[PDB]
């Protein structure tokens, strides 16, 4: 095997600091330039930092000089990243990466990042953990509409992610679409899971949505039922 | 410092086609460009480096060529497992290019709009969310506008999009409008107006306060 696993991630308020650990194994750590790439949720990859085999050249993503410090300790066989004055733009998944640095022409070159880590999430927010409010989006829109009747559940005002939603204690799976959570104007999150059921059948069946928000120990099952319109 | 960009931003293709993705880097980068495949919820996977050299185990159908300021990645046969985002990174200064998401081409399907009032349960809490659902469509570009009364065109919404569905390969979308309870009951028609190229006029779904 040859593994890079990281630790240190978690929630943190803006302005404050985190130190991030990565511990590699299954290769001669000494020899490789190591680096950190982060990826913000729904955005792409952004290279944060990197350091030579013996720490003699070090670099930082231009948006991070003065706040992040990279440092290596070869005896322990770990990379670390000390993060400071953390703003909201540093909220992301951080990856530990290993340079296939072995190259040399004029210079000795890190040509590729080949082994990557899995990530630690760093969530900078000032919100407190809050469980959702679950509201029905009640089936109809005509009573029916455009056929197969949409119906669903708004899972509102919680922190942090994630929250799980299933319909009908796990057995209703088709037509179910659960949208990506959205983070609101100031704070918490909002998400909907919705279903189209054959209009026909509405009045016979029960539709229950199971939302479990584990960071707050919240399990709500809200039976959706139509209003009349 | 090197600015790297990609064309296309997005791509529809179907399994079999040779597609090509481009990576331009504002200062000579020579050979020092690489390429990654990423599917959402997975790690980046190095496909090419030193502009041409594939890693071990990448399938021979990917390739790369380029020379210093212009670099390209070709898949000869798309198989149903190369629909992902591809990024290029340069190695003088490690800035990655923006990405290129490839999706599965398919026939246009115009969405079915469904609209949902505030529940009176939510309204006790003193706020109101009006949800409009555009359900099942292709292509991904389809816009939503909100009107509350006559036409007060509203600017304060959040849309969210599901991934391309694995069986039919459509997308669905939500747009929540949020008003406090006070401006909500200070208005009457609420409309969700959908535009999508597979519709020849825009659909408006609407509803009136109280009398639902």
């Amino acid at each position: 095997e040859v593994q890079l696993v990281e630790s240190g991630g978690g929630l943190v308020q803006p302005g404050r600091s985190l130190r991030l650990s990565c511990a590699a194994s299954g290769f001669t750590f000494n020899d490789y330039a190591m680096h950190w790439v982060r990826q913000a949720p729904g955005k792409g990859l952004e290279w944060v930092s990197g350091i030579s085999w013996d720490s003699s050249s070090i670099g930082y993503a231009d948006s991070v000089k003065g706040r992040f410090t990279i440092s290596r300790d070869n005896a322990k066989n770990s990379l670390y990243l000390q993060m400071n004055s953390l703003r909201a733009e540093d909220m992301a998944l951080y990856y530990c990466v290993k340079g296939r640095d072995y190259y040399d022409s004029g210079g000795y070159f890190t040509v590729a990042f080949d082994i990557w880590g899995q990530g630690t999430m760093v969530t900078v927010s000032s919100a407190s953990t809050k469980g959702p409010s679950v509201f029905p989006l009640a089936p109809s829109s005509k009573s029916t509409s455009g056929g197969t009747a949409a119906l669903g559940c708004l899972v509102k005002d919680y922190f942090p992610e994630p929250v799980t939603v299933s319909w009908n204690s796990g057995a209703l799976t088709s037509g179910v679409h659960t949208f990506p959570a959205v983070l609101q104007s100031s704070g918490l999150y909002s998400l909907s899971s919705v279903v189209t059921v054959p209009s026909s059948s509405l009045g016979t069946q029960t539709y229950i949505c199971n939302v479990n928000h584990k960071p707050s120990n919240t399990k709500v099952d809200k039976k959706v039922e139509p209003k009349s319109c | 410092d090197i600015q790297m960009t990609q064309s296309p931003s997005t791509l529809s293709a179907s399994v079999g086609d040779r597609v090509t993705i481009t990576c331009r880097a504002s200062q000579s980068i020579s050979r020092w460009l690489a390429w990654y495949q990423q599917k959402p919820g997975k790690v980046p996977k190095l496909l090419i480096y030193k502009a041409s050299s594939l890693e071990s185990g990448v399938p021979s159908r990917f390739s790369g060529s380029g020379s210093g300021t212009e670099f390209t990645l070709t898949i000869s046969s798309l198989q149903p497992d190369d629909f992902a985002t591809y990024y290029c990174q340069q190695y003088n200064s490690y800035s990655f290019g923006p990405g290129t998401k490839v999706d599965i081409k398919r026939t246009v399907a115009a969405p079915s709009v469904f609209i949902f009032p505030p529940s009176d349960e939510q309204l006790k809490s003193g706020t109101a969310s009006v949800v409009c659902l555009l359900n099942n469509f292709y292509p991904r570009e389809a816009k939503v506008q909100w009107k509350v009364d006559n036409a007060l065109q509203s600017g304060n919404s959040q849309e969210s999009v599901t991934e391309q569905d694995s069986k039919d390969s459509t997308y669905s979308l939500s747009s929540t409008l949020t008003l406090s309870k006070a401006d909500y009951e200070k208005h009457k028609v609420y409309a969700c107006e959908v535009t999508h190229q597979g519709l020849s006029s825009p659909v408006t779904k609407s509803f009136n306060r109280g009398e639902c």
